[PDB]
């Protein structure tokens, strides 16, 4: 089912790519039914350079990824 | 006709679209969600026929220790259906679900150089209670005004 | 507006 | 990180949830999540088509492309003192940010951009290191004043200075070399760029202090450079200043530095604005400066009332500053045994016994009849009114909009310290504790009301409750004063303080209800509309209970009721209209007549007034508040159909009857 498999993966660390190749890794919180993947602790990881955002959204018409096991 | 519908969970996605662009204020969809989870009967959407025209969310929560206070969040409209009477029975309608439930204030925030939603708020009894220095990000200054019911 |  | 590849598994898991159900943590708690950035959309996040301008040093400048960036980084570290954060405003400058992360070139042959430009920026750099710490001082607050956070950059807390002041000296030993050998129109932007060197050695200068007379001889020549740079700034015509904006500038740098918040879009203000910035912060740091001059306990009181009377509200380095010059002043005793701060208040304001307080330690005697007898009194009465004096000198570094609700907060506490006061006066309002505690919590209504004013929150058809509550405060204060002053215990010194205090509360008295004949004036002239919604008693109960709810509470002053402030202008309304000119005619003449005769009189010849009081610039900026004031009740005295309006000149606290 889909909220028991969800519920599993609510704190391990998550790998979401956007659209245009910014790969942001964080510890995954809280979804939605459209995909609204709230993350924490996010790391940027852009061209070459990563920022510490914090506390992320991320809308699930941007995700092309979502790479999650530690 | 313009009717005052008390907000289904269909009107999520148009409130999103509206308030986005013209509140100079950066909210996320989760920060709908804090105030329609929670206190659902204190929102209210305007419609023209099917159309939506607008919306108001608010919350009444118990502020400090005994005062059960009204917060009206945010109230906007879309720009070609200003001025007519529309955001004074929509957010009157918000205003008698916060009254009967006894509220003993009502707040809200607004901009300061934000005339035409400061004018209209004194026109229901609000009246300007503090002032905050540079509280939204733009460096702009905001008066908390409130009413007494 | 809900200020920050 | 992410190891296994679920992307399927998850777009076909959150598609068979409900409407609007979250599968969320159990301690998650939706208030959590709403200072979340929603990184796709603009205005949350900055990250969209950055591409870092790679900036390419190894280029020669001419002296236009130096004169333009000493011009944008010191209008980009004005801006940084006076609100927006770090990023996007000074560490988009591509020169900073390559030091806060020998020359600028890796090839150091030292052209003339590392022997010029380089020194001024290692001193900007280290301007902002000693303002940042200063910033970390805890005297201000963290988003309604600076954002102060420092993006994980180093601002060279390891660079000597004096290989910085060799390097900047060296700067100006070769410019002066090359004056001479230029043209006529070259020679004046490479003269232009020597000012702006030492307008930055001379700011340096004053954020070290490491003296008293170096830092106003400093101050001093910081107003004199100023204007001498103002005009040349034109030079940069257009083309300049835009092709090395994009040549090293970018603008969008928080793209690639820590996000604490959503990009504060503040507006700029411009090169000229951000030179008159300056002329500002070495305006008012002479003003704070004059308090190490104090020679008294109740002049450092009065100090900082005056201070956040400015109608500026001059800079957050230079309010927080203000906490770090107070103290050391060696003339009262602050930050160290600070409850001889409140004694001192009260051994001036009206005396101590000498067989309680001994003035050449100041400190109360240890076995005396008072302090062993009522013991728990006399140190509970010392430990509430220290926690209130100490309390308002951290008060007056705060902006005009939290140094009023800091007030309010502090009125329940005056009200405990004054009623444990006039309990130990009864075992020596009036004697020797409780006749100041009054006049500090007295000092506090006023200083409440007249804020309240400043900050334009008593829109127009609500000022004659305010100006009938105003001079109502103003009425108690002033018939305390002359009871105190008429006493026989009070000293001698300060029997002329307070008849000089409370000649200059009744010229600001004489002022404010010379307003409550002209608002009554114009309300029924229609100069003032007074709209149809206020006429509900449902709803003007809720405009008292609104701005005077912290003055209701109070039982000490009596609070003016709302049916009894009625009462004054219902008194007051039925005169005639060509009867109130004539009797607001008079009452700003009694008004100006007795603002004249405050600011030309002596009044520093007594030790503990505030010899620097009329600096501040209140006293005669409500004496042209009441003569153009006055020269438009001439013009309606003839005709009652006058096309007056009332203006709101922002330099002003008062409006004023001014057009035609
Ligand atoms: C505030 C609004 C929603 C209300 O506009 P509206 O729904 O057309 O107003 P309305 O038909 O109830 O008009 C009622 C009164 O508003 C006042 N008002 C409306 N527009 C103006 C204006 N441009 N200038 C002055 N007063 C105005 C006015 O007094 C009017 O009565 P009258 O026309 O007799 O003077 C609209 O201005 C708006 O869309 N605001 C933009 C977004 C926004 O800032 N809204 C929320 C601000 S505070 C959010 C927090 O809270
Ligand atoms: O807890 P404090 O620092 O004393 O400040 C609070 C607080 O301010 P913050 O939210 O900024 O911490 C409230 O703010 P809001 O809930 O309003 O956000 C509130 O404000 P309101 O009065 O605006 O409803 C309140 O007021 P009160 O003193 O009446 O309890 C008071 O603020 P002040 O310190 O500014 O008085």
């Amino acid at each position: 089912m889909g909220e028991i498999l969800l519920t599993s993966w609510l704190n391990r660390s998550v790998h979401i790519e956007i659209f245009d190749e910014r790969k942001f890794i964080g510890k995954f919180l809280c979804t939605d039914r459209e995909g609204a993947a709230i993350l924490s602790n996010t790391t940027e990881y852009n061209k070459g350079f990563s920022r510490a955002l914090g506390l992320v959204v991320i809308p699930g018409k941007h995700i092309k990824s979502f790479s999650v096991r530690a | 006709m313009v009717t005052i519908v008390p907000y289904s969970h269909q009107y999520l996605k148009d409130i999103c679209q509206l308030i986005q662009k013209d509140l100079s204020e950066p909210y996320s969809k989760y920060v709908y969600r804090y105030f329609v989870h929670q206190w659902p009967e204190f929102s209210f959407v305007a419609l023209d026929n099917d159309r939506f025209i607008g919306a108001v969310i608010c919350k009444q929560d118990v502020h400090r220790g005994t005062t059960l206070r009204g917060y009206i969040a945010m109230l906007a409209i879309v720009k070609e259906y200003r001025g007519q009477g529309i955001a004074t029975k929509l957010t009157q309608a918000s205003l008698d679900v916060m009254k009967n439930r006894g509220a003993q204030e009502i707040v809200l925030e607004t901009e300061v150089d934000n005339e035409a939603a400061m004018s209209f708020y004194e026109r229901l009894g609000f009246c300007r209670y503090k002032r905050l220095y540079r509280y939204y990000l733009n460096g702009t200054d905001a008066f908390r005004y409130i009413l007494y019911p | 507006m809900l200020g920050p | 990180a992410g190891y296994v590849d679920c992307t399927k598994s998850y777009f076909e898991a959150t598609k068979s949830l409900k409407e609007e159900q979250l599968v969320c943590d159990p301690k998650f708690t939706l208030l959590d999540s709403i200072s979340a950035f929603e990184i796709m959309e603009p205005k949350m996040d900055s990250g969209i088509d950055y591409q870092p301008l790679r900036v390419d040093f190894s280029r020669d400048l001419s002296y236009l492309e130096i004169l333009a960036l000493m011009d944008l980084i010191v209008s980009a570290e004005k801006e940084w003192h006076y609100g927006s954060p770090l990023s996007e405003s000074l560490l988009c400058s591509a020169h900073v940010f390559s030091i806060c992360k020998s020359g600028f070139s890796s090839g150091s042959g030292r052209n003339t951009t590392d022997i010029v430009l380089f020194p001024f920026v290692l001193a900007v750099i280290k301007c902002c290191d000693i303002v940042h710490r200063e910033f970390l001082m805890g005297n201000l607050y963290d988003e309604e004043d600076i954002s102060s956070f420092s993006y994980h950059m180093s601002f060279l807390q390891n660079y000597p200075i004096e290989k910085l002041n060799y390097l900047l000296q060296s700067s100006i030993e070769y410019l002066a070399s090359e004056v001479i050998k230029f043209s006529a129109e070259l020679r004046q932007i490479i003269e232009g760029i020597l000012n702006r060197i030492q307008l930055r050695i001379g700011i340096l200068r004053v954020y070290e202090r490491s003296d008293i007379k170096t830092t106003i001889d400093a101050l001093h020549l910081i107003k004199n450079l100023v204007p001498e740079i103002q005009n040349t700034v034109s030079v940069v015509d257009s083309s300049i200043k835009e092709s090395i904006l994009k040549q090293y500038w970018d603008f969008r740098v928080q793209a690639q530095l820590v996000a604490t918040a959503p990009v504060r879009n503040i507006p700029p203000t411009g090169i000229e604005h951000s030179y008159q910035r300056i002329l500002y912060f070495a305006d008012d740091m002479l003003l704070i400066l004059n308090s190490h001059t104090l020679a008294s306990s109740l002049a450092v009181y009065q100090f900082c009332l005056d201070f956040t009377r400015l109608n500026r509200t001059p800079e957050p380095y230079v309010r927080s500053s203000l906490q770090a010059l107070i103290t050391a002043n060696n003339a009262v005793n602050l930050r160290d045994q600070p409850t001889s701060y409140m004694l001192e208040c009260i051994r001036e304001f009206s005396g101590l016994p000498s067989n309680f307080y001994n003035p050449n330690t100041r400190t109360v005697i240890e076995k005396n009849s008072i302090s062993s007898a009522y013991g728990p009194l006399v140190e509970s009465l010392i430990a509430h009114s220290t926690n209130i004096m100490v309390d308002l000198v951290r008060i007056c570094s705060h902006n005009p909009c939290r140094f009023r609700r800091n007030l309010i907060n502090l009125l329940p506490e005056i009200t405990v310290a004054h009623f444990e006061a006039e309990a130990l006066d009864l075992k020596f309002s009036n004697g020797p504790f409780s006749s100041f505690i009054y006049h500090v919590k007295l000092n506090a209504i006023e200083h409440i009301l007249l804020s309240s004013f400043e900050q334009k929150l008593h829109q127009p058809y609500q000022w004659p409750h305010f100006f009938a509550v105003l001079d109502h405060v103003f009425s108690i204060h002033q018939t305390h004063l002359e009871l105190h002053g008429k006493d026989r215990n009070t000293p001698p010194m300060a029997k002329t303080f307070v008849t000089y205090l409370h000649r200059i509360l009744n010229a600001i008295k004489e002022t404010y209800s010379g307003y409550l004949l002209l608002t009554v004036l114009c309300m029924r002239l229609n100069i003032i509309k007074t709209p149809s919604f206020t006429l509900d008693e449902k709803i003007q109960e809720s405009y008292y209970m609104a701005h005077y709810r912290p003055l209701i509470n109070l039982r000490q002053p009596k609070p003016l009721l709302r049916s009894e402030a009625d009462c004054i202008i219902k008194n007051l309304q039925n005169f005639s209209t060509d009867d109130l000119i004539i009797k607001s005619n008079e009452k700003f003449t009694a008004a100006k007549n007795s603002l004249i005769n405050v600011i030309k009189s002596g009044f520093e010849q007594n030790e503990f007034i505030n010899p620097y009081f009329l600096q501040t610039n209140y006293l005669k900026n409500l004496l042209c508040c009441c003569i153009t004031n006055l020269v438009s009740l001439a013009i309606l005295s003839k005709d009652h159909s006058a096309n007056l309006k009332i203006v709101e000149i922002p330099g002003n606290p008062l409006p004023s009857l001014s057009r035609t």
